[PDB]
RNA sequence: AGUAGUAACAAGAGG
RNA sequence: ACCUCUGCUUCUGCU
């Protein structure tokens, strides 16, 4: 009797003049607020009010129906239920010895679908059972605040994909007009329809659970180490203020989450073996040593098919052959000819907004495939020149020509924005440029279309033409934009050098370190260096905090050695990551004002500062190099965002704390090490005390040069202070 | 140190401070100046070009979208037909209700935008009936009561 | 980032007398009116509504 | 979604799913034909 | 036009039904209906029917809303009335809905019709019917005055201040402005 | 009385 | 007297 009962009931209703008044006068649409018409409210305290009604006889309102599906009385005299309402339904109030008899003694259902449509959450314990535990390490480190992934086993949909699909999986005859598109959702669909077919759990938990399971969630979290959502899991376990719980889910990585992770391990090895004397043997002895979830760099590089500057240089490092390119919008871009080189500048979008955005400026030629199309591209500086392109569809040949039309980096792009596009999140995180670009004119490019123009193309007629319209067109097309149809995907034997410079067996140059991108981001999954060469604790901030915590632990050791040895303690090893985060323009003015200062306090005695030593020490670890230049601060890279530490005294990044007696490092505690005259702080120049107007007006610093031997003046040292220099009569060769 | 005004409608004594004199100590003032904010936000289109632009046209598609079921969202809500709080989904069947009893029911189309035209058009009502229960009694509102009603907020306290 | 090195930098933890007992209906009103500018009065008209009937309002 | 009265859909929806209850097979012609019966004395009822 | 129409839509199926065997039948009083009427449900609670139907034989939903189903055929039908020409009209509905298994049907007032391939999966008893009433309603539509006027045959959202409101809103600006419009030009 | 604390509770409502 | 009902419901807001 499949809709016998409900029709019954429904003429039972439509008996009574109110209810046939409500059903035949209240539309579809007005349902949506009678539906919630009460005078129940929310309760405001539920906390107590549920330790108020646990004391009472019947608190828990039950449908009507228990009364024909368990005893009134139990077998020790407990009323179970009673005929009493609940205030505004048909519910009874019942006592909570009702849900035990049921529990104990009511009907018994077959739970099968139960692991299927829990699915999300069945896999929660599945990941932990399989998971392993390493051991506990004790440590400072930064937990920064971003966005991460929260449900592992989404399929990457939209909220209206997900609806759309679970329409079709749990109501499908409701659908409406419209289905599916996608052949993701359709899989996923059938999958999902076999899967839950039978199915008897209520259809607003399967609703509920396939949404929740289906769509991808994110969250601020504060998080040091890896952000795939299968770690972000059990970031209680694995993350402590003080500690690292090594830990490794069961379960397999996502292919997406290695090639990303591969990419952040391998610019890290890159760029911190630039830094070394012998930059090959570093590279090759960290891409030796690291691993990824305990599977070795080497072997991961050996099998993984990821195309990328740092990624290409370890692979060539190794013997192993590499395709000559890079992903960008899903393509893979093999460069055939020319180059460029990378120059980051002010631009106007349409959307009216200025941006810096680096920016390739010269002649460059690219052989373009994906896995449905492809196409050859020749490129200038923001210049599509030409674009020939091919594939299975119409539709497959358009969304490279979109790629490539954004790829070019052309004003006409960039002054075809329409509406809301911004370059930075809503935390004021700087994003991605051209992923900007790409996700926008792939929602719409109507505006980019127009605003992009035509061309009258000629009778060699296999140069076949594409209009603004998206249509094929014989004697018209767009700028630059042709339709046409053996070793793209091969790969090739290099060669590199101690500079880590690739080249080809002809031996022309296909990669430079310079090359690779300076972008620090977070790896999806762990990564263990296993290197002398790197600090135990990865990333950025931890480069500073952990190179501070350690001159501190080993000062008095490095006290000596700064007193009797100075050149061995600037070239140790274990200043170079620090290296990492100084421009690289830099490093070598920063390290002779260093070292210049250093010898200063030397050479002034009873001007010992080992607060001035320690702040400054890490910047000595480079070939010096003397100059004019005096400096108030030193710039460090962190997170693409520069922080200045300042020469003299306290800064954001790096301070010393009074009153705790610590040395406090971008907010953390590295410990303690435990006259007016400052010999560090000016190249040349004694700091003697407060400034004095007897010895004239308030210099700037870049106007002292015009002073000499014993000479004295008053100066804007920094931070608001004005103070007494004087000029040294005799100055210090370092 | 305002202005005063009877309001033609409601007879309410209304004070603006607006353009008034300027602060003369530092106690709290409401003597907030027009062309000063105005500067202001023109600072902020100037600073932001394209935002004002942005944000209107995304709040103008969601005015086209919106539901009038939206307004279930609330919490306890001044009802008005009652001269009592109730829960905001029983407030919005209210007002409804009494609306179409009194020809206002432009919000059968389900939009929001749709229910505000009503609220506008139902000032212009010579005399809103309402039933009072002492069993069941029609009351009408003066055009007057009505309004002030409209114009309401119930108080409480914070606790 | 934006500072020099020579400039002091102060920060208020900063909270506003009676904020919401000196905000003014008229003024969100010149706000609402500047913010949609160049828009469609309809628009306009319906989003200046609400300043309006704070203007006008009452307290039970 | 609808402008639709809550009868008047729930009327539509029973007839066409007993109509395909009923070709495949997980319902009886009798129990279909009560069906279609219930709704017409539905339709009439709400006449009054 | 819509009544018409909707008239049209009942009499093809009126009285047209089939057997437990599974055959076309006709009969004025164990049987269920031959086709399903689309035409006059609701737009949603018409998809929900289409839906039903096509999830039912595995067949591929339209792009619009026909007017029928016949559980015979296992066709969608559309139909169409026109005080114009029978021809003209069907190259225009044809050409609508190019690329989707759709029997057309046009009927003209004159009392004379054009199926797709005059194909008629119909009997000319019950389409005499139609082809009758059709001529009925043009001779009635004559006698009135009405058959020569009816033979012939987005807006932007709207949102203003009634009098009240608009003399709230005048009385709500900063002290120096006489009136809402003036405010607003300001 | 006591709780409390700018206004309440120290039973309310109905028969 | 006694009877009946009530224990957040004339009072818990906003992004
Ligand atoms: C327009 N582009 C972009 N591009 C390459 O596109 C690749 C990926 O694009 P991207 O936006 O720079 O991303 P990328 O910096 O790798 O991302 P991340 O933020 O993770 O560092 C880079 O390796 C970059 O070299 C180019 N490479 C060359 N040679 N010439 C070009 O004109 C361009
Ligand atoms: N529970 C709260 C608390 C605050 N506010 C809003 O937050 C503003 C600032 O709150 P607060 O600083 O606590 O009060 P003020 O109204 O500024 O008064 P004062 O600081 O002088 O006490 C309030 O005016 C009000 O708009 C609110 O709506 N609800
Ligand atoms: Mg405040």
């Amino acid at each position: 009797g499949s809709g016998m009962e409900r029709i019954k009931e429904l003429m039972e209703m439509v008996k009574n003049s109110r209810m046939r008044e409500i059903l035949t006068t209240t539309s579809v649409d007005h349902m949506a607020v009678i539906k919630k018409y009460t005078s129940g409210r929310q309760e405001k305290n539920p906390a107590l009010r549920m330790k108020w009604m646990m004391a009472m006889k019947y608190p828990i309102s039950a449908s009507s129906r228990i009364r024909e599906m368990i005893p009134e009385k139990d077998e020790d005299g407990n009323t179970l239920w009673t005929n009493t309402k609940d205030a505004g339904s048909n519910r009874v109030l019942v006592s909570p010895n009702a849900v035990t008899w049921w529990n104990r003694a009511g009907p018994v259902s077959d739970v099968v679908h139960y692991p299927r449509v829990y699915k999300m959450y069945f896999d929660r314990l599945e990941r932990l059972t399989h998971g392993t535990f390493g051991p506990v390490k004790f440590y400072n480190q930064v937990k920064v605040r971003k966005r991460v992934d929260i449900n592992p086993g989404h399929k990457d949909l939209t909220s209206r994909e997900a609806q759309e699909v679970i329409m079709e999986v749990v109501f499908p005859n409701e659908v409406g007009a419209r289905t599916l598109s996608s052949d993701a959702q359709l899989t996923i669909t059938k999958e999902k329809k076999e899967e839950l077919k039978n199915c008897k759990i209520s259809p607003i938990m399967v609703a509920y659970m396939l949404e929740r399971e289906l769509v991808r969630r994110t969250r601020f979290l504060p998080i040091a180490g890896a952000t795939s959502s299968t770690y972000v899991e059990v970031l209680h376990l694995t993350q402590g203020t003080c500690w690292e719980q090594q830990y490794t889910p069961g379960g397999e990585a996502e292919n997406d989450d290695l090639d990303q992770t591969l990419i952040i391990a391998s610019r890290n090895i890159v760029r911190r073996s630039i830094v070394a004397i012998d930059p090959l043997a570093s590279l090759l002895s960290m891409c030796h040593t690291t691993s990824i979830s305990s599977e070795p760099l080497v072997e991961i590089l050996r099998s993984n098919p990821t195309d990328e500057q740092a990624v290409n240089i370890c692979k060539a490092a190794l013997g192993i052959r590499i395709n000559n390119s890079f992903s960008f919008g899903g393509y893979n871009f093999k460069r055939v000819k020319g180059s460029s080189q990378r120059t980051e500048k002010a631009v106007l979008t349409g959307n009216l907004q200025t941006l810096t955005m680096t920016i390739f400026e010269g002649y460059e030629e690219f052989n373009v495939s994906g896995k449905r199309a492809s196409a050859v591209l020749k490129k200038g500086a923001q210049r599509l020149i030409q674009a020939i392109i091919g594939g299975r569809t119409l539709e497959d040949i358009l969304n490279l020509m979109i790629t490539l039309m954004v790829f070019s980096q052309e004003e006409k792009m960039l002054k075809a924005v329409r509406g809301d596009l911004n370059f930075v999140n809503r935390a004021n995180q700087r994003l991605n440029p051209m992923y900007q670009l790409l996700r926008h004119f792939q929602k719409d490019s109507s505006t980019l279309l127009k605003n992009w123009g035509t061309e009258e193309i000629d009778p060699i007629m296999g140069i076949a033409g594409i209009m603004p319209d998206g249509t094929i067109n014989k004697t018209q097309t767009l700028m630059g934009v042709r339709l046409s149809q053996y070793s793209f995907n091969e790969r090739i034997r290099v060669n590199i050098d101690k500079y880590l410079r690739v080249r080809n067996e002809k031996g022309e140059l296909l990669i430079s370190p310079e090359e690779v991108s300076e972008a620090q981001g977070q790896e999806k999954l762990p990564i263990n260096y296993n290197s002398s060469l790197m600090w135990e604790v990865n990333g950025p901030e931890s480069i500073l905090t952990n190179t501070y915590h350690w001159i501190i632990k080993n000062w008095e050791l490095l006290k000596t050695q700064w007193m009797t040895d100075p050149t061995v303690l600037y070239n140790r090893i274990e200043f170079e990551p620090f290296q990492t985060l100084i421009p690289k323009g830099n490093r070598a003015i920063y390290s002779g004002f260093t070292r210049t200062l250093f010898q200063q306090m030397r050479d002034v005695e009873g001007t010992f500062d080992s607060i001035q030593i320690i702040k400054l020490l890490p910047f000595s670890a480079h070939p010096p190099s003397l100059g004019r230049t005096q400096f108030s601060s030193f710039t460090l890279n962190i997170r693409g965002a520069p922080l200045r530490l300042l020469i003299r005294g306290n800064s954001q990044v790096f301070n010393y704390n009074q009153m705790e007696n610590v040395i406090i490092v971008l907010g953390k505690s590295v410990g303690s090490p435990e006259s007016s005259i400052e010999s560090a702080v000016l190249r040349g120049f004694l700091i003697l005390g407060k400034a004095n107007s007897k010895y004239g007006p308030v210099l700037t610093i870049g106007e002292l040069d015009k002073l000499g031997r014993g000479e004295k003046a008053n100066v804007l040292i920094g931070q608001g202070d004005t103070v007494l220099v004087m000029k040294r009569k005799r100055d210090s060769s370092i | 140190r305002g202005i005063w005004k009877t309001n033609s409608e409601t007879g309410a004594q209304q004070l603006n401070p607006i353009d008034g004199p300027l602060p003369e100590d530092n106690e709290p003032s409401g003597y907030a100046q027009t062309d000063c904010v105005l500067e202001l936000i023109e600072g902020l289109d100037r600073s932001h070009p394209g935002l004002f632009e942005t944000a209107c046209q995304e709040t103008i598609d969601a005015i086209q979208q919106t539901r009038v079921d939206k307004l279930t969202q609330g919490r306890q809500t001044y009802d008005w037909t009652l001269n009592r709080n109730q829960p905001a989904a029983t407030a919005l069947a209210n007002t409804i209700e009494v609306f179409r009893k009194n020809g206002y029911k432009l919000n059968e189309s389900g939009r929001l935008i749709d229910f505000l035209k009503d609220v506008l058009l139902s000032f212009e009502n010579d005399s809103m009936e309402v039933t009072t229960h002492f069993g069941k009694k029609r009351v009408k509102l003066t055009k007057k009561n009505y309004l002030i009603r409209a114009l309401t907020l119930n108080t409480m306290t914070k606790d | 980032a934006k500072s020099t090195d020579e400039e002091l930098s102060y920060t208020i933890t900063g909270d506003n007398t009676k904020w919401n007992e000196n905000q003014n209906p008229r003024i969100f009103l010149a706000m609402v009116l500047r913010i949609t500018a160049g828009q469609p009065e309809w628009f306009r008209d319906l989003l200046a509504v609400a300043p309006i009937m704070f203007s006008n309002k009452v307290a039970r | 979604i609808g402008m639709a009265s809550m009868l008047d859909a729930m009327l539509s929806r029973a007839r066409i799913d007993a109509r395909i209850d009923l070709e495949s097979g997980r319902i009886s012609s009798q129990d279909f034909s009560e069906i279609t019966n219930t709704c017409k004395a539905i339709e009439a009822l709400k006449r009054q | 036009a819509i009544s018409t129409h909707m008239e049209v839509c009942f009499m093809y199926s009126d009285f047209h039904f089939i057997d437990l065997e599974g055959n076309t039948i006709v009969k004025e009083n164990m049987l269920k209906h031959r086709f399903e009427i689309i035409e006059g449900q609701e737009r949603n609670i018409a998809w929900t029917i289409v839906n039903s139907i096509c999830n039912m034989t595995e067949n591929s939903k339209p792009r619009f809303l026909p007017d029928l189903y016949d559980y015979k055929t296992n066709k969608f039908i559309e139909i169409g009335v026109t005080r114009r020409k029978v021809e003209d009209y069907y190259y225009e509905k044809a050409s609508k809905l190019k690329g989707e298994n759709v029997y057309i049907h046009i009927f003209s007032f004159d009392g004379e019709e054009m199926a797709t391939d005059d194909e008629y999966i119909l009997d000319e008893e019950s389409r005499a019917r139609i082809k009758t009433r059709l001529f009925v309603l043009r001779q009635e539509l004559a006698t009135a005055g009405l058959w020569d006027s009816f033979r012939q045959s987005t807006l932007e959202e709207e949102f203003s201040y009634p009098p009240t409101f608009q003399r709230l809103a005048n009385q709500s600006l900063p002290p120096s402005f006489k009136d809402y419009h003036q405010f607003k030009a300001y």
